[PDB]
């Protein structure tokens, strides 16, 4: 009834053409990406939002925590944890390598690649990573990675979409991804953009190509950026602010008017002073306050102008809050209008934003990082630089998820106060309902090396013979 | 149209008439115009 | 009564709604309503915001299982039941969140993705469908994969009419219980035939082939209705309102000044504004210098229109309508609109707790049900393959105790700490008073007590071996 | 004397008839429920109201506590407790069945049953549930429940109402109904409409049918929905918001007015930029300020329009307060409005709302749950899944109320801040005024399984050897 026709007609002419998400998105998929890129590259708010995503989803660092299923594999805890320590050390010394050769592009580190993927998935809807084997064997690990822009995946020869070939993506009957088509760079746009077909999964068990996105309906082959719900509104906001600024420029730039019957040059000389002794018209000096004389017929009237912000600030407030709601980031984070705010309200808003950010982190960054880690781990175990337990019930290729089971640690939730939150943390640990690993992970570190460094600190202190710390006996 | 099912392959309707000689009437409504997107694809040969 | 009769002074004399079942009230335009809902969620920012709020609060980032089989009902020893629960939880934790990502046939979703996609489909569609099937590939230990299917695919085959037993391609018996569904294949591009296929809900052996989850409102309802039905027109018209307000502000701001000279346009421009001295209609563009007060002559004038307020009550009117839509959608207005201003601590707490209660209810009635159904379907295959050892002296087998063996609860994102310190004080004092339990508070926090105790004992022994300091739990 | 004629006439015509509520309601009984359904389906406020009603009366969980009158039945307390715990175990393993087998439709659980029933009683005045014995051997229980909307129950073939056959309800001379004439499903609207008569009570003492509503006076047969005093204002307010939105739309749409004797195309070209050099007249490029040069005899009148919200916010405040009073719900939770209210005021509002909700819960949901629970209990007893005490002085049919004595627990009062209420409960327990089962019920738990779980927890803690919790010795 509400969706039927509308009260007194109303929406009698509106009826969306119900089709699948692919049918809704694909026809203008390239144009949508181009518009998103234009907005993000020429709009301050879009850049602020993507920066907020970058700093919150993963932060400035990302620490691995590899917890293999020893119980599932029938593996003793001692060798399981020793192997975990070995692989953690290898991964941490390899990922942040100053060689920067984790990617063949040699311009990014592991965290930088994760942030690139997060950003382009945010403003495009999906992320593409390719894993390759560098021919050079000088490095212990010859596996590198490459980020791919979503626009680089497209139908070869501009062929139309089919049942199985949708936008350069060959999928099976079940819809699972099978093959991808990629193109080399097109700069300058004058040479052929050739095509290359890459299987998503190499038959050996390794994942040659990984395409991660959050689908909204079955059969969705390409992700859609969150911007789609705010495109026109943010473009209109930018246009309105720009034209309002220009109008204010004009209204302020015109201030006074003089009218007279005689020659304009003489009138300006005898009214505005001018420098007639020297169309350039007649620029005048700016000295002290001056009062002219005028005969009847002439008149010099200043213009009262008009208030340059007659509610435009409130309109900006409403539009910015709408854009923030569409983006999923808090209004104060997006606009930095932290006025008229109370402690409890700011805390609640930051809390909900943090919950959304953590959800997105787990669903994008953690998954892609785990995938990259297992891809590297396959080469590591093949090159036997690490050794699985001999009593392994299942092989690594059989239990990749079990062997490569891992979570991640990003930037912690920086409290507005800190005092209350850390009192809460210490009261939690003393009450025993939480644990050191949980709270250290929340703050942004790992209890293992925290305890190791505590041992180092107390050893140094007792060697210096000054004072034992608050952990001894 | 009032029920908003104007687009349908078949439309059944059983409806009564008022008054003393009341009686039921059944109706099937259809609008078939089956076609082929490729008129020249098929070939028909009359034999002799 | 008098209110429902005719209305004061006629008033609502033309208001005669055709009293009927929700099937008659919704099925004829069900596709159109769902299409409008999809349009709103794809275009309107508020709809997407509400959907994301549902996604992040109904379940959140994580969704953990807890198997609590009815050991007392089944006559099983508690230790044996605990061992069975531990082994099945181990299998589930190594299976559901696998990096294989092969829980779905689509090979691009996780189990949390399953839950959140399903709850979103129910939110903006009224119902959710998941096909639990068996795959022939032996590469995996488990040959069960899932696929959520939009309600659009469930439709009347060959777009024919509907009968007493058939409703939009749903077969219901005399009692009305559904038994089979005609699902149409995807139609991208629309240049290939849309073919239907009939699927039963359960296998002859009892395995649920097609899980359907929704919340009916009245007896006889067959299809769920998205909550957005009552607010479709409000959302659409407010979107149009913001668009037209943007346009009006643009034009009224853009037209700033005007000239009333008797002469030609270019003469007026280069004698009132300036410019000229061109390089090579479009009149002439004036460079933005400074001041440049002009001179005028009789019969000529310059008028700078003052325009008017760009937000003359628009913000407050939109705020009122946002309260309206928030009430309709069942989420807090402040969370929906990012209007976290001029709110007292008590007011914020009240809104947060009522919205959280609603979210938890929705969680238990949708996500818990769907997860339980799919988990028991998986456990069926697990016990078929005997990957888990059933107790020997069971008083009943699994076939008669599907629910008894599959009795489990779920924990999504825990109660978000609005203030943290006060909540932790109340929790610790509950523990001291003995009114709550470790498992209860861990569940409220989004955790479980057994593994947290195991981790605490592990850390205790580790630091004991290191000889640094015992923690706050000894002897 | 006020009720006689009024001051200066005024109500010289307002003389409503004096008749029974059934007499004043039944003729338009269908119309009222139709309009109520219309509002609840296509009104945001109504949907919010019903959702709040169900979520507060019941919420997520709704559990049982079986407290038979062992003192009256002459049964030992320990045997009574053993029977109670066994029946509770059977009931809990039966109710949460995943197949929704308690419903013949097999799509809703027990809590869903209760919530749907209370909601349809709210927006219709009454609830109808029938019990059926299927022949299916797949389950230990053959009794299932089926809901009936008030639309399905009416006078067969729309027959004229009589003294005892009122709206399809056959009532004895005294005034207690005994039979119902239900109608089959109304969809699709072409199959013949059929009727089936059901007695409310089976001859054997089992409630075949149950109809729950609260009457307002003697002789009442059907309930009245909560909208009967509010619906006209509700729909009028909906119309007001619609037309005000339309007015705002058109006022924002029409902003500028062009006056000129010139032909419209040339006028647009020379004034509003236009692009005639290259239907919908002509699109206008949105660009710079574009100061025009309208000739004498022309006008560029910018319409200042009018404020969008001229008192509509205050009007919505007043009307929503009236609707809240009519619905018995607090305006705050009704309209999601919580501004300019203090902690004490909010607590008072929540208190009165919670008191109303607890009364409504007891008088609707508790009664329905008790009825269906005893209906299941009689089947369980006759099925011998549970054994009655030997010392039973009275038979089950005699002591049906005594045997089936039980209460119910729904979602607790989640108060404003938690800490103050929990500490006051703790000090109540210290002072010995409240009791453990009372406060755990008010929190939504049961002291029995609470104690069992605490015993389990402390046993686990002893086994792990970390620390005895706050219950030992």
């Amino acid at each position: 009834h509400g969706g039927g026709s509308g009260f007194g007609g109303q929406l009698r002419s509106w009826n969306p053409p119900s089709e699948s998400v692919d049918a809704a998105l694909l026809p203008n998929f390239t144009r949508g990406n181009a518009r998103a890129d234009d907005l993000v590259r020429n709009n301050g708010y879009a850049a602020n939002a993507i920066q907020l995503h970058q700093d919150h989803i993963v932060g400035s660092f990302f620490r691995l925590s590899h917890r293999p299923s020893w119980r599932y594999l029938g593996i003793g805890e001692e060798e399981a944890r020793a192997f975990s320590r070995e692989v953690e050390a290898a991964w941490k010394e390899f990922a942040e390598d100053d060689c920067c050769c984790i990617d063949v592009e040699r311009k990014r580190t592991f965290t930088m690649m994760i942030r690139e993927g997060v950003a382009m998935h945010a403003f495009n809807g999906e992320l593409f990573v390719q894993a390759t084997w560098d021919t050079s064997s000088s490095r212990l690990f010859r596996t590198q990675f490459r980020m791919v822009s979503p626009k680089r995946i497209s139908n070869p020869n501009n062929t139309g979409d089919s049942r199985n070939c949708r936008a350069g993506v060959q999928i099976n009957d079940s819809g699972a991804a099978l093959g991808y088509y990629v193109s080399e760079d097109g700069y300058p746009g004058w040479m052929p953009q050739k095509w290359t077909w890459i299987p998503r999964e190499l038959p050996g068990g390794r994942a040659s190509f990984i395409h991660v996105f959050e689908p909204v309906e079955d059969g969705q082959t390409r992700g859609a950026n969150v911007f789609y719900s705010v495109m026109e509104q943010m473009k209109m906001l930018d246009t309105l602010q720009n034209t309002q600024l220009q109008s204010a420029i004009v209204k302020a730039m015109y201030a006074a008017t003089i009218e007279s019957e005689l020659d304009t040059q003489s009138a300006m000389d005898f009214i505005l002073g001018a420098n007639s002794q020297e169309y350039a018209a007649a620029p005048v000096r700016l000295g002290g306050a001056k009062v002219p004389h005028l005969m009847p017929g002439d008149s010099l009237n200043l213009q009262t102008a008009q208030d340059t912000d007659n509610g435009y600030s409130v309109f900006e407030q409403s539009l910015l809050r709408y854009i923030a709601a569409g983006l999923g980031v808090s209004y104060e984070q997006l606009s930095r209008n932290y006025a008229q705010m109370s402690y409890s309200t700011a805390r609640a808003s930051a809390n909900e934003s943090w919950a959304y950010f953590m959800g997105r982190r787990k669903f994008v960054a953690s998954r892609q990082a785990s995938q990259m880690f297992l891809c590297w781990l396959e080469e590591a175990i093949v090159r036997r630089v690490v050794t699985l337990p001999s009593k392994a019930r299942f092989s690594f290729q059989e239990a990749r998820s079990a062997w490569g089971n891992c979570d991640w640690i990003g930037s912690g939730r920086m409290a507005i106060d800190g005092l209350k939150e850390v009192q809460e943390a210490v009261m939690l640990i003393e009450a025993g309902l939480s644990t050191y690993e949980k709270e250290c992970a929340k703050r942004g570190d790992d209890y293992q090396e925290i305890f190791a460094q505590q041992v180092r600190e107390t050893m140094e202190r007792r060697a210096a013979g000054l004072k034992p710390p608050a952990w001894a006996a | 149209q009032r029920e908003g099912i104007n687009a349908s392959a078949r439309y059944p309707k059983n409806w009564v008439t008022t008054g003393d000689p009341a009686r039921e009437f059944t109706m099937i409504q259809s609008a078939p115009l089956m076609l082929l997107a490729d008129p020249d694809e098929f070939v028909s040969v009359q034999l002799a």
